């Protein structure tokens, strides 16, 4: 099928991993540890 | 051939917001309201520990 | 809203991304493969 | 520029929404947006401390999420009827597939020597048929390699020509005669209903594709 | 170990949770001698 | 003790919080999340214990 | 009708619905159930009369649904909350005394106990 | 081409055949779901979750049997 | 030609195969249902409504196979 | 000639389906025996519900057989 | 020439039969989980994670048969 | 032309063995979710078991996939 | 020459059908030795040799029918 064949599959692949290892950072750094002041803050509450 | 598609993705939206929506409403709400009243909780908690 | 904390363990994923360096390169070839015939 | 990088752009800014204006600054309370991506941490949380379970459990804890929320919103903008499928570009999401999978095969062999093996030896048995029982194990073996990516490139493949073939037919049924076009809203119903399903077995094969690579992790991290 | 031993130990442990009253202590206390006997002769008597 | 339970019932927010505020308050609230990240443990212990949790496993 | 007694209690003794756990799962029964015989195992029980709810640790028994509609519950003792932390101390003991010997059987059944309670 | 056309046709036909299967498993999941909400009276708050699990993950096959009908039908 | 219209009979006879795997899928709902409202007669009320759903549904995967049965019949 | 031979072979390939319900009709039987054997007394209530899912099952087989006559008469 | 193109589509529709056992797999491992589930509410927890993987194992013969399926349709 | 037709058809008429294996497997799991739930703590022992069996049914259906492979690639 | 060529193909791809039935088989088997081993807790030093015995034999079957399609293949 044409539409799941392009030749593009290396420039695919480029922007792709860029995508990956992007969000790979962007979770591990930024995103994840904000959901786990939530979570250590809500604790500090409930033991004090 | 592709606005049917998108007619189907109107129909799928109507569904969603009619059902699940005001489910949703209410469970977040729920959640919150188990969070809040736990933080709340705690706060009771410590004004004890004052008085103590 | 945001915050930023450093993650270290992106040491502990390198055979994930040498991995995906060795796939990359093999794309690269099949890319050129498959503009051929 | 590329179409597929286009819509890698899109997926970034819907991920970087979702955890800068869907939360109040960071409300203990929590907001009613908020508290969904706190389900999503704990169901992740509590699926990766069971399944690579262990003294590290949290090291693969951030790839796991990001293998999750690449997945889980990959296959909603996938779903939108005028986008441009990521995902049905299977060679993407097989190739990624093929990465983890050969990364478990590296990190199995360098952590588990030579007798990584010994893994696909999975039970005591006579031994001339020991050697065999890991041919036909290890066979199996790179068959998760394939079966992990086919899987969730199968489903969204699936849904969208199910989908757009259907809609053709129903087209050209509203398109003839006026009393077909009457009583022909049956067919569109069962678009509807193929949609309704689309959208639950791609939450659902999101969540499978990250218990299984969690599995081949969990074999990888831990021999046996 | 018959049926009513099974379920006998049981009850044992959950009379263990130390805010029960005498009774139910009571009812875990138990003094008894099976005296064996025979033809007559008497194998020896022992504690349940 | 008796300015502290004038200052918990004059000042306290509560339906509004914010972890930066208890960040503020306290630099123990970024020094357990950092020791947290450092040691690679995403489950905080506790958190669970008196706040809910869900699953679908 | 629900008849529940014990050797030093009468509990029980319509029902709504019921719910009890046997040595085939745990069966509920509401109204006629099939007039069985089933063993209960030391078990979690819950009693419902309309929608309210009491909630009993029962050291397994005997249940039997009679076909007029009685089901007769008898067990050796039991509320839940009462049973309730010394008892898990109780368990490390138990442990100890699988090492040594009848009584392995016995720490067996005290290690379901315990592990029923704080299922609970 | 009058000969690949009517291969199409015949090899659609063929392909309908993995219907069956699915048709069998939609049965055998609520026919669980059924069986269970006997045995408890009390477990379908728990047990409902997870036939509507069964249902998706069970249909699903079926609409690779049905993509692949369409694709010779059609296609 | 003759090649296409025998195809379009030989692929309809085909897809009616498919329908049999529906029909033996209704069944085992059916039977889930007597058997449980049997194991407890005030099941019934609850029960029931389930196993409306899993007849329909079950039935669905039977539609879709007879609809590329008809597809073939007169297309 | 060939499209006539076509009728013939078609109808047969869709007689297959029939054996299907068969198999249904009999399942339903079962349980409606089982049942009855299981309470004694469920009978009454489980007498529609057995009709009912005979019904059901029969169907499934009719469209099998008028799609095999469908193709042999016209 | 025709021939094979027509054997291509041909054999694209029979493979297509495989797909039916993988759907009733899938099932049938949905049916332990609603049948265990049901027998044990306190197993469900433990239980669960089996379930998806027993799932996931399932499935993926039906995968492998939908692989020749699309190494014919698109090959 | 009639051999590489051949080997098409062939490798479409293989690929059905596929289905018993899948059936197969998951009368495995299922086994395994039925015997948790019935003793809470076989799962020890049972789960190596399980795997084993998993491994041999599975392997069937590799058999087949391999002969598919050898007819439709060679 | 093509037609004897052909038929070897034919006939190889036909006797692949008969290897799915050992498959189910060793599955069978597996079962009950899972069931059994969940009964007793204590059967398995027994119950062990005898489903090693029953996956041999059940196997046997198949292995015939594969060897049937290999000498239709190569030979």
């Amino acid at each position: 099928m044409p539409q799941l064949v392009p030749f593009y599959f290396m420039n695919q692949l480029t922007y792709g991993f860029l995508l990956m290892i992007t969000l790979l950072i962007l979770f591990s750094q930024f995103f994840l540890p904000m959901i786990l002041r939530l979570y250590v803050s809500r604790l500090f509450i409930s033991k004090l | 051939d592709e606005s049917i598609l998108l007619l189907t993705f109107l129909g799928f939206t109507g569904l969603v917001a009619k059902y699940l929506a005001p489910a949703y409403k209410d469970f977040a709400d729920a959640r919150m309201k188990k969070v809040s009243d736990v933080l709340n909780a705690s706060r009771n908690k410590h004004v004890e520990a004052v008085k103590d | 809203m945001l915050k930023r904390f450093p993650t270290p363990i992106l040491k502990v994923y390198w055979p994930f991304f040498v991995a995906g360096a060795a796939v990359y390169y093999g794309m690269s070839k099949a890319a050129d493969l498959s503009s051929n015939t | 520029l590329t179409t597929f990088s286009l819509y890698t752009i899109i997926v970034l800014l819907v991920i970087t929404s979702l955890y800068t204006l869907t939360n109040n600054n960071n409300k203990i309370i929590g907001s009613r947006w908020l508290i969904s991506q706190e389900a999503i941490y704990d169901t992740i949380m509590n699926m990766t401390k069971g399944q690579i379970g262990g003294k590290n459990w949290g090291l693969y804890f951030p790839m796991i999420f990001t293998l999750f929320m690449f997945i889980f919103i990959a296959n909603l903008i996938s779903m939108i009827p005028y986008s441009f499928a990521l995902s049905a570009h299977l060679v993407f999401i097989i190739s990624l597939s093929i990465v983890i999978w050969l990364g478990n095969t590296i990190l199995g062999l360098y952590k588990h020597g030579w007798v990584f093996f010994s893994l696909f030896v999975p039970a005591g048995t006579p031994l001339p048929l020991v050697p065999l029982l890991v041919i036909i194990e290890t066979l199996s073996y790179f068959a998760r390699a394939i079966s992990l990516g086919l899987r969730l490139g199968s489903n969204i493949l699936a849904g969208h020509l199910l989908m757009v073939i259907l809609a053709g037919l129903t087209f050209n049924f509203m398109l003839i005669n006026l009393f077909t076009l009457v009583f022909g809203f049956v067919p569109l119903a069962m678009i509807l209903a193929i949609m309704m399903l689309e959208f639950a077995i791609g939450i659902i094969q999101g969540y499978v594709w990250a218990i299984l690579t969690a599995s081949y992790l969990k074999d990888a991290v831990y021999l046996h | 170990i018959s049926y009513a031993a099974y379920l006998n130990v049981a009850a044992q442990a959950i009379r263990s949770t130390e805010l029960q009253t005498a009774s139910v202590l009571n009812r875990s206390q138990t003094d008894a001698f099976y005296t064996q006997y025979k033809n007559a002769s008497e194998p020896t008597p022992i504690t349940k | 003790l008796q300015s502290t339970l004038d200052n918990i019932q004059s000042a306290r927010p509560f339906d509004e919080l914010t972890v930066d505020d208890l960040t503020k308050i306290k630099p123990e609230i970024d020094a357990k999340v950092e020791e947290m990240v450092k040691k690679g443990k995403w489950d905080v212990p506790g958190y669970k214990d008196r706040f809910g949790n869900l699953n679908v496993m | 009708k629900l008849q529940f007694a014990l050797p030093h209690e009468t509990l029980y003794s319509e029902v709504t619905q019921v719910n009890l756990p046997a040595k085939s799962g745990r069966i509920g029964v509401l109204a006629n159930h099939v007039p069985t015989v089933e063993q209960l195992l030391p078990g979690v029980v819950e009693v419902m009369e309309g929608s309210n709810s009491k909630k009993f640790f029962i050291s397994g028994g005997f249940a039997t649904v009679q076909p007029d509609s009685q089901l007769c519950v008898t067990a050796i003792e039991a509320p839940l909350e009462s049973f309730s932390e010394n008892i898990k101390n109780l368990l490390a003991e138990a442990k100890k005394n699988v090492s040594s010997s009848r009584e392995a059987a016995e720490a067996a059944i005290q290690v379901e106990v315990l592990e029923n309670l704080q299922s609970v | 081409m009058q000969l690949v056309l009517a291969a199409k046709y015949i090899g659609a036909g063929i392909s309908t055949i993995g219907l069956l299967g699915a048709g069998i498993g939609i049965a055998i999941v609520f026919a669980a779901l059924i069986n269970g909400v006997s045995r408890n009276p009390s477990i379908k708050d728990t047990v409902f979750p997870m036939a509507i699990l069964g249902f998706a993950l069970s249909e699903a096959t079926g609409l690779f049997c049905l993509m692949v009908s369409f694709l010779l039908l059609f296609g």
